[PDB]
């Protein structure tokens, strides 16, 4: 018994490619659309929510994930491989940052964290790479808002606005005829959904749609009141009804 | 290292012309409060053995569970577990004296003094001892703790040495041991009037005594 | 073609291992199906017993994880009892860790991600198995959760698994349709497994005698299952109506 | 053929092919007998020489004052398998001041040459073993085999041409069984037995190795001229 | 069992090569080319990025160019990924030294436990080798400028001008045409930034597309300074030497 | 193809073939049965006698589980003592833990989860036996069978090896002709007669028959083996109903 | 932790990991040790396809294992490193318990045990490297020259060539050196070397390296010019 | 490819029985056993002139009593002569004793089967150990990696092996003295080897139980070889 696979599964091919990553990046091809967008005063992620049966209620399934108060996620490709990156991106967040600064970690760090888990399963024995690529979008004091996008490799890059998965060429072209370096966030959001509805062919809703943003502090998000230094969270999910207003003056 | 919490006081025995007796009382003391009085400290194995073991109680409950599990597995794939391969007194001796041995070597000890009394296949009797310490000794009269004091002397009168065995019948053995008994409850100040005696006869077999009382006492005489 | 028996990636981004394991899901040719009511979750699935030597007491696919949680398992018995250990151990070390019950779609959770390994680390083989967890949540009330091979994960408003799933879905879909509502809308559990075994006998087309059926019942505080004379029960207040 | 490449595949058919080629290598060997009465169990044993110039590979081993085996295969599977059951019959002795009964000498032997063909990376042993022994139930003779199955037997041989002295004691039963109080007419018996596995060559001094246990008679090897009485 | 599935990355050819470190040197060949250049008072590292998007971020970006500690940077070919594996660790060994001998790290013993880490990965444990090389510029008091690269192998060497990644057999003939020992930093900007312009797969080199940094004593007095270029900065040195 | 090649890799059906090849050893071993009966069970198996040399009664298949349980297989005979020992262990640490003896249902499942992990992994082989196995406990009688997939289930009646459809049937018509029940004595004479009759499928060489068995009433809810005068008489009530 | 045997038996009794090795040996620089009366010698190619090389900061060649011994090889570079790593902490442990430096044989034979191991040990392969070990013993003026290579075999030699065209070079110095007299002086042994390398090397400009070892830590690298002069001179002779 | 621990149909070891190829590339190695001691003989076998001849060590001391000369993949050898001085040394500490030349030789053969998926493939090499002792005499065994040892009279292993054994066969008797056993061994080597035997390309040793283990100087071995060619010449 015990893990006799102690040797790398993925290996350079004569050509100099790394085939499981290849393979990896076509099957978040497959997945379905998700995009960021960079605003002046914040950033934008959202992805279609594709429902697997009507009997399924798609509201306990959580696409846009937050990580820290002041960083989301979302993503394409394989559901099951990012929610248990979500799993270990929340605790290193803590382990190798938060247990030793007291505070959370710069969305670029938290990325770079992210990105070394996923290359860690390119390398190590008897493991495959992650099936998907991460959007990551946040905030912090000295950096302001960032971007990143986190491929299977483990590399990452940081955006303006871009769109990862099934119809992503399509979307990314969208995104350079519409983007600005001063875009407000209503003015990316309005964007986001513009650019959504483009990959999606079913219905078009605050119930198919999965969207959040990195604004403003939420005061009303903390669930305490005391300390001044202490704002709230700059994440939060849109609502239902909250994508459905902005759809009427689409 | 440990110290005892529920004690059990002295275990006698002697050998005879048939076989060997043993006995031990039913209490289990907690420091001077006189706690428990319904405890049995002699532990038969098959029927040509009785353990009667003395000392920390949580321990010899321990030694019950490993004796019980030594039964089992002995008749695992054996087909003369009842016959030829059935457990003698011997081996169930030397296995506790290695554990007995090997818990004093940890610097842990099952805190008891331990008589095996039984018959062999070949008619033989056994009486052996061993304790704490893993030390082991034989005797044709064994005793601990107080009997060791009290019980031997009375008990060295009737089998002084090896040639007084065959002159030493199952009627005069039992009455030096169940007189030993009540000796001890006259002066061992942790000893209760009730308990067990065990007889391991090489033609009759094993006869376990339960709820005997000291009887026959003298104190008239203040 | 080694990429087809370990769970690394094909060349189109596939996972050949886990696929299969999908279908050995259906090997043993039985259909469940949940729905949820105002105070309770009922669990049916069907009992085929085929060789006459069997005791039918001992076969059975519903299993009662914890006191709240029950779980009904579609493929092999020796993957579905290893799924079931695992869950009644996470559940009995979640209650030990965190002071209260485990929640039935964080248990699912937890079996979902251990699934997912398996996908992912080359030495583990997946196991060919759905797990439905239902319970009543103290939080979030009547509950229906389900696992995969894949280690996807979803709670629904109802579900059913095995081969002719398909037909008992479509029939709970267009159901809730005409009602306009997430759930049977009945007081009494006992109306609820009639609902239950209604619609699977429209559904499937066929009729059940008491030993042809299986039901777990969930309700506040427990997760029971039902006696082959409670099942009859219900069978003859269906059939006088 | 495609199943073949470890002990760890079942073939088609249910077989263990690991397994089949290790006793593969017990036909190789040279031919050793064992047989029984109810007071004395005896080993007999053909040795093998590489050249005119080298010793005749030992084939007995001891393994307690009241029991040892004859090897026929690998010889360093049965130092290794030996020298086991040296140990088990010590921890017996010393643990329990219990002689081991030459049964659960063969369960325990099943149980180290079993885990051997369930496992990654290992191999089967490469040796077939006759045990005899006298317990507190007589006399015994096992037969071992590196599949796993031990068998208990009043008379039996293994190695090359085994089957000509098998069947032998086959027809001898009757006789040999109560050849009780008699030693040295059980060796007869014996020595008469491995002759029928014999070709070209002959039983010599420094070529017969025999052992005996019994009633009143530790396991004792004879070798070179004390075995020049049974020519 | 699980032989079947071994790939054997740490054996050789008939021929005595290592499969593996071949096949990761065929993939760095196709990474941005990357050129260092040392000069007399300085070392320029100049890098271009891989084929870019107009919405990529290019202030907030680092693909190329890395910073290991005051005195020593890394010019990067390959997976990225990889070599931020790799820089970390360089970066943890460089402090590792700092606070052993209260000095700062000599290029060279940076540079070679870090190629010693990469040879490991060939001989021994199975996994597949980093598909990264590195151009080392640093300083320190006993050489000054050095420049350094190491490849899949574990095998590093020095240089006084080498180049990494795609088209190096034309950039080092470039390279080797133009250097000379007496040359300034100035001098090796141009040079680093004409040989990219020329080996470029792109049609014309633009400040978005490439990485530059500098390591001077052009700071004040008999200390090294580090400078990794802003956008702004890598427009303005473009049209100062006129490639745009 | 060659995914019959290493264990725990799915078919395309979804089937696990290294453990379906492993039944093809149990489908070759020798037979053996269990029969439930009012208040025990009954374990019987067919020893194949190879040569006038084997030592009669001295070759033992039947095993015993901790005091109340007994075990009987058909195949690999040391994979089945590999299987056992493990049971022991089992045993051993639940009654160690929770004081009272092992129930039979929770020993079926110890033995099915071991099992069950040896279809998991690449670098383990499966089982190559099929188990028969019960006892008494608090809650009555069981009876159990194990294949090498690692699934179980309770059995009124159960039968394995190269002779399982001949005793299967035979087993059948118990079931039909005695709804009420099975006595202990009966059960043991009944099993005589079904291996004798499962010997017809195994017949070139001659056999001794085992028997064993655990009754509330006639062992006092202990495994014991059946021996001489009521071994002669199952033996002699066999022998009439083949002739 | 990764296992595999990746060094076994063939079939017809050759270990090909082993032998594969040599290759990687065979692809290496040229390199060569000859010893005199009083001294010896290590040259050592270099290749002349780098240009813009900083022959400052770039591994030398040869190696000091301690002041009194020196190590130049032929083959896989970075494999050579660990080698050379592992010698020198056994020159210094050696020292330590001792109380005297190792023997040139003894440091030789530590080496090629290193090599030895990577040839039966799981889950690692042989060193791509041959090595040329020389120096002299402490309080000792008879100098020493031997030999490894990967399978773990060593020797001693009064004269060596290993690496590309060494059979060549070899061939060279089995005519030109006399066992009954071998080079008197240092000049003449530098001579020698410099000459077997000439038969191999191109140019002698920045190709050739050499190192003369004399006794009792007296180690010394020639710079270009030094070494251009042997080249003149021989070149000189030539003509006739 | 496949398993090291790999059966093959035939019921051998495949590993096991390509290494016994490796061991027929070696050079010759043989050995003599006499009443007054036993002889043992090496080719050294030089790949090139310019190599030291006298550096070729295949002949080894074990212990005074215990000595060793080998033939196949020598480097291989290293850590089985380690053993053996250690198995030697540590009886003599645990017994206060000389080991016997048979336990020795066990231990070494105890090493050789220790390989699998332990060492990573079997050794590559033969040993032929000679020694005395008081129980046993004069002896000397043939150490394979099978992990098999035979006792013999008289050996040879290495490329020259099958040629030199029937010729030992002949010529053994158990009355040789050891200047006769001396003379056999460089008459054998000479017919086997490729070059001209002399004393630089081919080296002696025996063990007496007065003087025990000695290799023999290259002007003795000189010696012997002439008066091998004088008495060769002398009929
Ligand atoms: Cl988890
Ligand atoms: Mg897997």
């Amino acid at each position: 018994m015990t893990d006799r696979y102690s040797f790398s599964l993925t290996t350079f091919s004569p050509s100099g490619k790394l085939g499981q990553i290849d393979y990896a990046l076509t099957a978040v091809k497959q997945g379905v659309t998700s995009l960021g967008i960079k605003a002046t005063n914040g950033v934008v992620i959202a992805t279609e929510k594709k429902s697997s049966s009507p009997l399924a209620m798609s509201e306990t399934l959580s696409k846009v994930s937050l990580l820290t108060p002041d960083i989301g996620a979302v993503y394409s490709g394989m559901g099951p491989d990012y929610r248990v990156l979500v799993d270990k991106s929340r605790k290193v967040a803590h382990t190798s940052y938060k247990r030793i600064y007291g505070e959370y970690p710069p969305t670029k760090l938290l990325v770079s964290e992210v990105a070394k888990i996923m290359q860690e399963a390119t390398q190590s024995g008897g493991v495959r790479p992650f099936g998907v690529s991460l959007l990551i979008a946040g905030h912090d004091e000295f950096n302001g808002f960032s971007l990143y996008q986190v491929d299977p490799s483990g590399s990452y890059f940081p955006w303006k606005a871009t769109a990862i998965g099934k119809g992503s060429v399509a979307a990314k072209t969208f995104l350079e005829k519409r983007w600005n370096d001063e875009l407000e966030l209503e003015d990316a959001i309005h964007i986001a959904l513009l650019t959504l509805k483009e990959s999606v062919e079913g219905e078009f809703n605050g119930d198919t749609i999965e969207l959040a943003i990195i604004g403003d502090e939420n005061p009303d998000l903390l669930g305490y009141t005391g300390i001044p230094t202490d704002k709230g969270p700059r994440f939060r999910k849109l609502t239902s009804q909250e994508i459905n207003d902005r759809l009427e003056a689409l | 290292t440990q110290q005892p919490i529920v004690t059990g006081t002295s275990v006698i025995s002697m050998k005879y012309d048939n076989g060997v007796i043993i006995a031990a009382d039913n209490l289990g003391s907690y420091g001077s409060l006189l706690r428990f009085n319904g405890v049995e400290r002699l532990i038969p194995v098959g029927d040509n053995t009785v353990v009667g073991i003395s000392g920390d109680i949580s321990d010899m409950q321990h030694i019950e569970r490993l004796l019980k599990d030594l039964v089992t597995e002995n008749a695992y794939d054996n087909p003369l577990a009842d016959a030829e391969e059935a457990l003698e007194p011997s081996y169930i001796f030397e296995y506790l004296a290695t554990v007995m041995y090997q818990r004093r070597s940890k610097m842990n000890p099952l805190w008891n003094a331990i008589i095996v009394a039984g018959v062999q296949s070949n008619g033989d009797q056994f009486l052996r001892y061993v304790n704490l310490l893993g030390v082991t000794y034989s005797s044709p009269t064994l005793a601990t703790g107080f009997g060791a004091h009290m019980a031997n002397p009375l008990l060295r009168k009737v089998v002084d040495r090896e040639s007084d065995i065959p002159k030493t019948t199952v009627q005069v053995a039992e009455e030096a041991i169940v007189n030993a008994m009540r000796v001890l409850y006259y002066r061992d100040a942790r000893s209760s009037r009730n308990f067990s005696l065990a007889i391991i006869d090489k033609n009759t077999g094993l006869t376990f005594k339960k709820n005997l009382q000291v009887e026959n006492m003298k104190w008239d005489f203040a | 073609g080694y990429d087809r028996h370990i769970t690394i990636f094909s060349p189109e981004g596939r996972l050949y291992q886990v696929e299969y394991a999908f279908k050995a899901t259906n090997q043993t040719n039985i259909n469940s199906l949940a729905v949820r009511g105002k105070d309770c979750t009922v669990v049916i699935s069907q009992k085929k017993v085929p060789d006459k030597l069997l005791d039918p007491t001992t076969v059975s696919y519903i299993f009662c994880i914890s006191r709240t949680i029950g779980m009904v398992v579609n493929g092999p018995i020796p993957d579905a009892r290893n799924a079931a250990l695992r869950a009644k151990a996470e559940a009995a070390e979640f209650r030990y860790k965190y002071g209260y019950d485990m929640p039935c779609d964080v248990l699912a959770k937890r079996m979902a991600n251990l699934s997912q390994i398996y996908t992912q680390r080359a030495y583990m083989r997946p196991l060919g198995v759905i797990l439905t967890f239902v319970s009543v949540d103290e939080e979030l009330g009547p509950s229906i959760y389900k696992t995969d091979p894949a280690g996807y994960y979803v709670g629904y408003k109802a579900t059913a698994t095995g081969p002719k799933q398909q037909e008992i879905t479509t029939n709970l879909e267009n159901h809730f349709k005409k009602s306009k509502i997430d759930h049977i809308n009945e007081e009494s559990w006992e109306k609820v497994v009639e609902f239950a075994i209604t619609h699977m006998i429209d559904a499937l087309g066929t009729e059940f005698s008491k030993n042809d059926l299986e039901v777990g019942v969930a309700t506040k505080d427990k997760f029971f299952t039902l006696s082959a004379e409670n099942i009859e029960e219900r069978l003859v207040a269906i059939a006088e109506q | 053929n495609n199943y073949d490449g470890d002990t760890v595949t079942f073939s088609p058919t249910g077989r263990l092919f690991q397994v089949e080629y290790a006793l593969e290598a017990i036909k190789q060997g040279s031919v050793t007998v064992g047989l029984r009465s109810n007071t004395h169990a005896v080993l007999v044993a053909l040795k093998r020489n590489a050249d005119e110039l080298s010793s005749y590979q030992k084939k007995i081993i001891k393994c307690d004052e009241h029991m040892g085996l004859s090897l026929a295969g690998l010889a360093p599977d049965a130092r290794v398998l030996s020298n086991y059951l040296r140990q088990q019959c010590n921890y017996s002795s010393l643990v329990f001041n219990r002689k081991l009964a030459v049964e659960r000498a063969g369960h325990l032997l099943c149980d180290k040459a079993q885990k051997n063909t369930q496992s990654y990376g290992g191999r089967p042993y490469g040796v077939g073993l006759l045990i005899i022994g006298y317990d507190k139930s007589g006399a015994h003779l096992l037969e071992f085999q590196p599949s796993g199955n031990v068998t208990e037997l009043y008379g039996t041989a293994i190695g090359a041409r085994s089957q000509g002295a098998k069947t032998y004691l086959e027809r001898t039963l009757d006789t040999f069984i109560k050849i009780d109080g008699n030693p040295d007419e059980l060796i007869k018996a014996g020595v008469e037995a491995i002759s029928q596995s014999l070709r070209d060559e002959s039983l010599t001094v420094d070529n017969l190795s025999i052992a005996i246990v019994g009633k009143d008679t530790p396991f004792t090897i004879y070798d070179g001229e004390a075995v020049a009485k049974y020519i | 069992g699980s032989r079947r599935y071994d790939s054997r990355t740490t054996i050789f050819s008939p021929e005595g090569r290592l499969y593996q470190v071949e096949y990761a040197l065929e993939s760095i060949s196709h990474a941005g080319t990357a050129i260092g250049i040392m000069a007399s008072d300085g070392i320029v590292l100049a890098a271009e990025r891989k084929v870019t998007s107009t919405l990529l971020e290019q202030d907030t970006s680092t693909e190329k160019l890395y910073k290991l500690n005051d005195k020593i940077a890394v010019a990067v070919a390959g997976l990225t990924a990889d070599a931020e594996i790799l820089i970390n660790t360089a970066r943890i060994h460089a402090q590792n030294y700092l606070k052993t001998y209260n000095e700062d790290i000599p290029v060279e013993i940076l540079v070679r436990r870090l190629s010693d880490i990469k040879q490991g990965y060939t001989q021994h444990g199975g996994l597949r080798p980093f598909g990264v090389s590195f151009i080392y510029a640093g300083y320190d008091d006993r050489y000054g400028y050095q420049l350094y690269t190491s490849n899949p192998s574990g095998n590093y060497t020095g240089w006084k001008a080498i180049s990494v990644g795609a088209n190096t057999s034309a950039a080092q003939t470039l390279l080797q045409m133009d250097y000379k020992d007496d040359m300034k930093v100035d001098d090796a900007i141009e040079l680093a930034l004409k040989t990219l312009s020329k080996t470029t797969d792109s049609s014309a080199l633009t400040y978005d597309r490439l990485e530059f940094a500098t390591i001077r004593k052009g700071a004040n007095d008999g200390e090294v300074y580090q400078k990794i270029f802003k956008p702004q900065e890598i427009k303005d040195i473009l049209v100062k030497t006129g490639i745009t | 193809t060659g995914y019959d090649l290493s264990n725990s890799v799915f078919s395309p059906d979804g089937r696990n073939f290294q453990v379906e090849y492993a039944v093809k050893a149990v489908e070759n071993g020798t037979t053996s049965i269990g029969i439930k009966c009012n208040d025990g069970v009954v374990f019987a198996v067919e020893k194949l006698i190879t040569s006038k040399l084997l030592v009669p009664q001295k070759n033992v298949k039947i095993q015993v589980v901790d005091r109340h349980i007994g075990c009987v297989y058909s195949g690999l005979i040391p994979d089945g003592r590999h299987l056992v020992n493990r049971g022991r262990e089992e045993a051993a640490s639940f009654k160690k833990l929770y004081k009272t003896p092992i129930p039979i249902p929770a020993f079926a499942d110890r033995l099915g989860q071991y099992v069950q992990a040896h279809t998991l992994y690449n670098s383990v082989r499966p089982f190559g036996v099929s188990t028969i196995f019960g006892g008494v406990d608090k809650n009555g009688a069981h009876l159990y069978m194990l294949e090498p997939s690692g699934s179980y289930w309770g059995y009124k009646g159960a039968a394995t090896g190269k002779g399982r459809q001949s005793a299967k049937a035979e087993l059948e018509k118990l079931v039909d002709h005695h709804p009420e029940g099975l006595s202990a004595r009966e059960a043991v004479k009944q099993a005589a007669k079904i291996i004798y009759l499962a010997h017809e499928d195994n017949k070139e060489k001659d056999f001794e028959l085992e028997i064993s068995w655990c009754s509330l009433s006639e062992t006092n809810g202990l495994h014991k083996f059946v021996k001489g005068d009521l071994l002669q008489e199952a033996i002699d009530f066999a022998q009439k109903e083949i002739n | 932790g990764y296992d595999r045997a990746l060094s076994i038996f063939s079939p017809d009794g050759h270990i090909f990991q082993v032998e594969y090795a040599l290759e990687a040996v065979k692809r290496g620089t040229c390199a060569v040790g000859v010893k005199g009366k009083n001294c010896v010698v290590l040259g050592c190619e270099r290749r002349s396809t780098l240009k813009l090389q900083d022959t400052r900061i770039t591994p030398s060649k040869v190696s000091k294992i301690d002041s009194h011994v020196v190590l130049s090889f032929s083959g896989l570079n970075a494999d050579s490193r660990i080698l050379i790593e592992k010698a020198r902490v056994e020159a210094q442990s050696h020292r330590l318990t001792l109380e005297d430096p190792v023997t040139v044989e003894y440091l030789t034979r530590y080496v090629a045990g290193v090599q030895q191991r990577y040839t039966q040990s799981g889950g690692v392969r042989p060193f791509g490297v041959s090595t040329l070990i020389a120096g002299f013993d402490p309080r000792d003026d008879e100098p020493k020259l031997y030999q490894t290579e990967p399978s773990g075999i060593y020797s001693s030699w009064s004269a060596q060539t290993i690496g590309r065209n060494s059979k060549t070079v070899r061939e060279f110095l089995e005519k030109n050196y006399d066992r009954k007299e071998p080079p008197a002086t240092v000049e003449e042994c530098v001579k020698l070397t410099v000459r077997s390398l000439l038969e191999v090397v191109q140019t002698g400009a920045k190709n050739i390296e050499i190192t003369v070892v004399k006794p009792d830590s007296d180690i010394v690298a020639l710079s270009s010019e030094e070494i251009n002069q042997y080249v003149t001179q021989i070149e000189q002779e030539k003509q006739e | 490819d496949r398993g090291v621990s790999t059966f093959s149909p035939e019921g051998r070891l495949f590993q096991v029985e390509y290494s016994l190829e490796a061991i027929k590339l070696g050079s010759t190695a043989i050995g003599i056993a006499t009443k007054e001691g036993v002889v043992l003989g090496v080719e050294k076998r030089a790949t090139s002139p310019l190599l030291e001849s006298d550096s070729i060590e295949k002949i080894v001391e074990i212990d005074r009593h215990i000595g060793c000369a080998m033939s196949g993949l020598t480097a291989d050898a290293r850590s089985m002569i380690e053993h053996a001085r250690t198995a030697a040394v540590t009886h003599n500490l645990y017994y206060d004793e000389d080991i016997n030349v048979e336990s020795l030789t066990q231990s070494v053969c105890d090493l050789a089967l220790r390989f699998g998926e332990l060492m990573s493939r079997p050794f590559g090499v033969a040993l032929l150990i000679a020694g005395h002792d008081a129980d046993d005499g004069y002896q000397l065994f043939h150490a394979e990696p099978s992990g098999t040892f035979y006792r013999y009279n008289a050996k040879a292993i290495g490329s020259g092996s099958e040629g030199a054994q029937a010729e030992l066969l002949n010529e053994w008797h158990s009355s040789l003295t050891l200047k006769e056993a001396e003379l056999l061994v460089l008459k054998i080597l000479k017919q086997v080897m490729e070059e001209k035997l002399d004393e630089n390309n081919a080296q002696l040793s025996c063990i007496t139980k007065q003087d025990g283990f000695k290799i023999y100087d290259n002007e003795k071995t000189a010696e012997l070889i002439k008066e091998l060619k004088e008495k060769e010449a002398a009929e």
